[PDB]
RNA sequence: AACGAGCUUGGUGAUAGCUGGUUACCCAAAAAUGAAUUUAAGUUCAAUUUUAAACUUGCUAAAAAAACAAUCAAAAAGUAAGUUUAGAUUAUAGCCAAAAGAGGACAGCUCUUCUGGAACGGAAAAAACCUUUAAUAGUGAAUAAUUAACA
RNA sequence: AAGAAAUUCGUAAGGAGCUAUAGAACUAGUACCGCAAGGGAAAGAUGAAAGACUAAUUAAAAGUAAGAACAAGCAAAGAUUAAACCUUGUACCUUUUGCAUAAUGAACUAACUAGAAAACUUCUAACUAAAAGAAUUACAGCUAGAAACCCCGAAACCAAAC
């Protein structure tokens, strides 16, 4: 194989910026506050999988459920295909039965 | 262009055994390599022999006349040997 | 068996087995004789005594079906007047 | 907790196409035999240069779990208790400081031998003094929190930690409901005989 | 490409820095030095028991040849020097020879007295006083 | 504590040091060594191990176990049939001995469900709870407990220490009220009415011996006294007893809460409580 | 071990480091080195009881 | 420019009980018999095997006596395993020697039953026969089968 | 295999992503290929200044050269004063029965290229006749954590264009 032949620029994390210092505050928002707001309602991403988990085929079916009608054409034609793939392989396949 | 700082720097010692070996360098005197104390150094030669010595003695016996004409030159710009050597 | 569902995401009931069989919650299953109901004419009364009662399930089978079946037929049911309601623990069983 | 601190949030954007979703591979590149080469049925699989990944990162993933509020809670109890025989809690009555300037609070802690990050925490984010938000907004170790937001991962990150008497009493009240209550009837926030 | 090997050019390496004395493909190309290896390892752990037996049957050759100078056989010259209750291995008796031959014209000597007085055992019937040498130390 | 002393003496404790807790987490094995690797446990080439064998409670191609015995009836009607979360009087006793239960108070589901005594799902076909004879002996409380089911030997225990035991029907959609008040007050639709049993149940509940609600009041007392021989006890006087009012007290057959009527409105922000005016809400209402 | 071999001149020179690192010098003037990195006190004291031997 | 029925895109990552492949170390235990199946290039169950747990007798042997060299088995003794419970597969074609039946109350041949084996040592050949309790460093040692026969 | 409703509940700029065989097919729907529908690439790298004669950087892949060969043999190992002579040794994988002198697959190098899910079980904790941040389960349970089930390949079938 080959390998470089300089040493690659060093990187330089400071972990006293903003982000990081502030990180986790408002985690128990909820039990200190008067549980006015669940911590889950705190995080930050899409729509159909905010405070939710779940393995690809229920999170194929999530994603259409809340923005199936808001999708693009070829979109919401691969998801359909990616869908009926991930069902046969889950019900169908696997070595245990 | 892979992930990493690690696997330069193990093959960036690989280079320099490359380097150093096809063209080594001319030796150095053990004192200008790190690590060295006269004192220290010397006290251990006589244990290491077992046998007790004159510290102020043994000092005068490794001076030689050359190495006092080179430092006074560059000291411009202390007994020698040579009675323990007829002795 | 549907392992996962597409709308729901769930293990799904065989009602195959919810048509054939009662689980008390010990973990014990009940089933009938196949042919109980057929040819009596020919059969000695014996053999019909046989036939009308209730059997128990193996371990083999009494693992098929609670891999067929949901936790909600695996709870516990208080009903009133239950003719079951004797059976559905184990006692003075050590093992 | 702490994990928790670091998971429940996470959400990951890395996605990889698969065969399927890789444009083109429509057709079947050449026959079975004939021209001695391995069989394939798209230019696009696996197997082939600019082809999809085979069990790659697949859409949005989530790691959002809860542990039980007793654990959560116990979790701020141990971690104010570590703190505290440790040398590294302080109890303050007020958070006042003489003057607004950074450098006060600073040369004071070197002087109190607290650590170099010191978390500072006020019982509502309000009433909070002019003049420790000026100075501590100036510097980045010394981070200052509201009392609702007290929370593990910072205390284990930060070295210090300085609470005033009126939060101590605020955190002492709200931990030590978590025990000798009963299970949630409701979602907590809705109204109750007894809590606020 | 989120994980890729870095450092797989020090895994060829091990394998290959076994194979410079080869000849041919198998001193350079990973795919035919690492089976090329494999064997040699092997035949080095099959030939570590080997030397031992090989070794041996040495100092049965130079010890036949050395009792054959002074008229004894190989097993004549071993087993009168056991009956005499003295224990040399074959190693030490080979080193005799080549670097002491006079010391082993006596063991030479010794074993063929023994073997004398065995057969004046087995002709002469009785009791009879056993040969001076044919007498056996106990050891209690 | 002395515990507690020794981590006074060791380093701070931060990120870095964090550790799991002794064998809290399993080695997850890969297929990328000898041992998992290669056919990687899948068996020789075949069906299995192409990862396409067949279903569940499929036999090779045999008729089935599962699919080959009859079917029988042991399961029909099941999500219809009426559940009872029973209460046995060792809970109830053990209730009222730390100060769960207000015994002085009248007793119904709600204060059931407020003290943890009892724990129901409307959902799940729960239509209330049967008091149970598990305990009798060791009961020896008076207590007014209205309970939709009851049986012989558990009204003994109360009726024999001087307590009045009542049951009363309530349907899926007021139960359900019954068991969580405050979110239906908070859901702003006015209260109400508690429809009368089904022709099932008319019956018991209009049986004397059973302590129906909607059972004749004039046969109450020939039917306790009856019990009272049975059981070997004489029949206390409640009229003399001080709290008479609060014992008799019976909340009416078309009323989910004792204090409240049908059709009203409960405002707990302002902490009101708001009664149609209109003549043709109160018929509605009143019948 | 200082005083035991009195022949071995021992430099201790703390500095920041990402791996403890032994160096022995022999009087034929071979050199040897032996990375010390998380080894506990027990493995290094051994350790260096080889070299010496 | 290969028509028993064109070609291109899409369905489509068609499906394949079939062929091929499936990437670090170390320690340990470890088998192709019975049943059903559009079944015999497969699967399921029994039997075997395995990881854990529970508590107590288990293996060889087992006198008399039965039912006739076995089916059964009591005191013993040599010895450490056996039963129950929970979880889980792969496997379901053998190969060769030596014994004994049974097919035409034959040898063979095809089956069936019991026994053994899977060297680096030996037997012109040499996975199957014979000597061989695991694997480790040593320039130690005693040995096994065998190294043909002298009729 | 499919699968409700009634009825309850809700005020909602970032990256433990990729960095030139990766990420989009893309420097481009271009070159090229097909009558057409249509299919479909590859690659670049100096410095502050080139109005400083385009840098660097590396025993580093296969392949060669420098430097053809010298009785004898899976090419090595034990060795040895000595490179070869002497002794020992039936390529690898898959596969067949647990055997190959078989039968498949590999000219070599670099990069890429295949095990994924929590019903039941085990392990670890929180509280405990109760556990759960609403609907769930309970005759010691309940909650949370960790722990699992691949890749490539047909002849075909249908729709719509050409
Ligand atoms: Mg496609
Ligand atoms: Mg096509
Ligand atoms: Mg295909
Ligand atoms: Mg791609
Ligand atoms: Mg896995
Ligand atoms: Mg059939
Ligand atoms: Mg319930
Ligand atoms: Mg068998
Ligand atoms: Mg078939
Ligand atoms: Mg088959
Ligand atoms: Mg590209
Ligand atoms: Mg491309
Ligand atoms: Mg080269
Ligand atoms: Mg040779
Ligand atoms: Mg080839
Ligand atoms: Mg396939």
């Amino acid at each position: 194989a080959f390998v470089r032949l300089t040493l690659p620029p060093p990187k330089v994390v400071d972990r006293w910026n903003e982000k990081r210092a502030l990180f986790g505050v408002y985690d128990n928002i909820g039990i200190l506050g008067n549980f006015e707001k669940h911590p889950k309602e705190l995080i930050k991403g899409p729509v159909w999988l905010r405070g939710w988990r779940g393995n690809e085929l229920q999170r194929c079916v999530r994603k259409k459920k809340f923005v199936g009608n808001r999708m693009f054409i070829e979109d919401l034609h691969n998801l359909n295909k990616r869908i009926s793939y991930l069902y046969k392989h889950f019900n169908r396949h696997g070595k245990y039965r | 262009v892979k992930k990493g700082f690690r696997a330069a720097f193990r093959f960036q010692k690989e280079l320099e055994r490359w380097r150093l070996l096809r063209c080594p360098p001319p030796p150095v005197r053990r004192s200008e390599k790190p690590n060295w104390d006269y004192h220290a150094e010397v006290q251990a030669f006589g244990s290491r022999l077992q046998e007790t010595f004159s510290l102020d003695l043994l000092k005068t016996a490794f001076i030689n006349s050359c190495y006092i004409k080179s430092e006074e030159a560059k000291r411009q710009s202390l007994k020698d040997n040579q009675e323990l050597f007829e002795q | 068996l549907t392992y996962c569902s597409t709308r729901k995401g769930k293990r799904k009931t065989v009602k195959s087995v919810v048509h054939r069989f009662l689980r008390l919650h010990s973990g014990l299953w009940l089933r009938r004789k196949a042919g109980y109901k057929k040819k009596l004419w020919k059969k000695s009364t014996a053999r019909k005594k046989r036939l009308r009662e209730f059997v128990f399930c193996s371990k083999t089978q009494s693992k098929l079906l609670d891999k067929m079946t949901t936790s909600f037929w695996k709870r516990r049911n208080w009903y009133a007047g239950d003719p079951y309601q004797m059976y559905h623990d184990r006692t003075n069983l050590r093992v | 907790v702490a994990i928790w601190q670091r998971n429940f949030r996470r959400i990951s954007y890395a996605n990889t196409k698969t065969r399927a979703e890789v444009s083109g591979g429509g057709r079947k590149p050449w026959q079975q035999k004939g021209s001695g080469r391995a069989r394939h049925g798209s230019i696009r699989s696996p197997l082939w240069r600019g082809g999809g990944v085979a069990h790659g990162p697949r859409g949005p993933t989530s790691y959002y779990y809860m542990l039980p509020m007793k654990v959560r809670a116990l979790g701020l109890k141990v971690a104010l208790t570590v703190k505290l025989m440790q040398d590294d809690l302080h109890i303050v009555d007020s958070l006042e400081l003489p003057t607004a300037d950074p450098q006060y609070l600073t040369e004071l802690a070197q002087y109190r031998h607290w650590g170099s990050s010191v978390l500072l925490v006020d019982l509502t984010h309000e009433e909070m003094p002019k003049n420790v938000v000026a100075a501590t907004s100036g510097l980045n170790s010394f981070n200052l929190i509201p009392a609702v937001g007290l929370n593990v991962y910072s205390m284990l990150k930060h070295q210090t930690l300085v609470l005033t008497l009126p939060s101590v009493a605020f955190l002492e009240d709200k931990l030590l409901w978590q025990d000798s209550r009963y299970t949630p009837l409701y979602p907590f926030r809705l109204p109750y005989s007894d809590f606020p | 490409l989120r994980n890729r090997l870095t450092d797989r050019y020090w895994r060829v390496q091990e394998v290959l820095k076994h194979a410079q004395h080869f000849r041919g493909r198998k001193n350079r190309c990973y795919r035919l030095a690492v089976r090329a290896v494999t064997r040699a390892f092997v035949k080095c752990t099959k030939a570590r028991r080997l030397k031992k037996r090989n070794l041996r049957t040495l100092w049965i050759n130079r010890i036949t040849a050395a009792s054959q100078e002074h008229g004894l056989k190989y097993p004549a010259f071993i087993v009168n020097l056991i009956k005499c209750q003295v224990e040399l291995n074959r190693k030490v008796l080979v080193d005799l020879a080549i670097y002491e031959p006079k010391t082993f014209k006596s063991l030479a000597a010794l074993a063929k007295r023994r073997q004398q007085e065995g057969f004046a055992a087995a002709l002469g019937d009785g009791k009879e006083p056993e040969g001076i040498f044919s007498r056996v130390v106990q050891y209690h | 504590g002395t515990s507690l002393d020794l981590l006074r003496s060791l380093p701070r404790v931060s990120l870095a040091n964090l550790k799991p807790s002794p064998n809290s987490r399993k080695r997850e094995r890969r297929p990328r060594d000898r041992r998992r690797g290669r056919k990687c446990g899948r068996g020789h080439k075949g069906e299995r191990q192409r990862g396409t064998r067949p279903r569940l409670g499929f036999e090779g191609g045999q008729t089935p176990f599962y699919i080959r015995i009859p079917k029988y009836g042991f399961n029909e009607g099941h999500s219809f049939r009426h559940q009872y979360q029973p209460l046995s009087l060792r809970r109830l006793q053990y209730l009222i001995d730390l100060g769960r239960v207000d015994p002085t108070q009248p007793i119904d589901l709600t204060q059931l469900v407020n003290g943890r005594g009892v724990t129901i799902q409307p959902l799940k076909r729960d239509y209330g709870v049967q008091l149970v004879e598990e305990g009798a002996d060791t009961f020896q409380a008076k207590i007014n407990i209205e309970v939709q089911l009851a049986s012989e030997l558990a009204i003994a225990a109360i009726e024999k220490n001087g307590g009045v035991v009542t049951t009363a029907f309530y349907d899926p959609r007021s139960l359900e009220i019954l068991c969580k008040p405050i979110p239906f007050f908070l859901r702003g639709q006015p209260i109400p009415k508690r429809m009368l049993p089904p022709e099932s149940l008319v019956p018991y509940y209009t049986d004397a011996k059973n302590r129906g609600y909607l059972a004749d009041p004039a046969k109450f007392p020939e039917a306790r006294l009856e019990l009272a021989m049975k059981f070997g006890y004489v029949l206390p006087d409640i009229t003399k007893d001080e709290l008479f009012r609060m014992l008799s007290a019976r909340k009416d057959p078309r009323q989910i809460f004792f204090g409240l009527a049908p059709g009203w409105v409960v405002n707990m922000a302002d902490k009101k409580i708001l009664k149609p005016t209109d003549e043709n809400l109160l018929k509605y209402y009143s019948s | 071990f200082a005083r035991r071999n009195p022949g071995v001149v021992v430099y201790v020179n703390p500095r920041p480091c990402a791996m403890p690192r032994i160096v022995a010098e022999y009087l034929n003037g071979a050199v040897r080195e032996e990375n010390v990195n998380s080894k506990s006190v027990e493995e290094i004291k051994s350790l260096v009881q080889k070299l010496a031997d």
